[PDB]
């Protein structure tokens, strides 16, 4: 996951 | 600027995000979306026009930001699914396993079902606890924007994902996707607005  | 959830916002001339949902403050009006597409005091601009800046944002730990708006914009309870709105008509939060929909300027409106809650993703600037997962698809510009069921239930706003070189996770299976967002209930809570419902 990564934000966006 | 008409204020719409999902719609493109640009910060400090620079990055993009979307519109999570219309809220006023007392007589302040403002948009709820994600922490990490500002910093406090950073400015938002829709269609070129500086609209507001970041009143206050939490990132990361959490994922919250509310941008407070000139007097001159116009806040409006809905949410874009491609030319077509959906009616802001509250925040009931829904359970796992409710279907659910998101808007965001680079994938546009994306449905799919709650897979869980209370999920902790580990974003490379920190942590982030307590989202909800979803499999509606998304990419990068989707942040902040909306997630809201089909009859008018406001969820939450876009945080993150695993997306894909193509930047979106819309490539691969919903089984595979994880599409996460920040509550609402907090956010509305944390910094007393109230949401926009129509």
């Amino acid at each position: 996951a990564a934000p966006f | 600027a008409n204020i719409v959830g999902g719609i493109e916002y640009s910060i400090n001339n620079a990055s993009l995000c979307s519109v999570g949902f219309s809220v006023t403050r007392g007589a302040t009006k403002g948009f709820v979306t994600a922490g990490h597409c500002g910093t406090v005091n950073a400015t938002a601009r829709i269609g070129g026009a500086v609209v507001g800046t970041f009143a206050a944002r939490v990132f990361p730990g959490n994922d919250r930001a509310w941008v407070s708006l000139t007097s001159a914009q116009t806040l409006l309870p809905r949410v874009a699914n491609g030319s077509s709105f959906v009616t802001v008509r509250g925040s009931t939060e829904a359970a796992v396993g409710a279907a659910v929909c998101r808007s965001g300027r680079t994938t546009g409106y994306q449905c799919g079902t709650i897979t869980a809650k209370n999920v902790t993703a580990n974003y490379a600037e920190g942590a982030v606890r307590g989202l909800t997962q979803g499999n509606a698809c998304m990419g990068r510009g989707d942040s902040g924007g909306s997630w809201i069921t089909s009859a008018g239930q406001a969820q939450g706003v876009m945080s993150g994902g695993n997306v894909q070189s193509n930047g979106n996770n819309c490539g691969i299976p919903a089984s595979q996707r994880s599409s996460l967002f920040e509550r609402l209930q907090p956010i509305l809570s944390q910094y007393g607005l109230s949401l926009v419902t129509g």
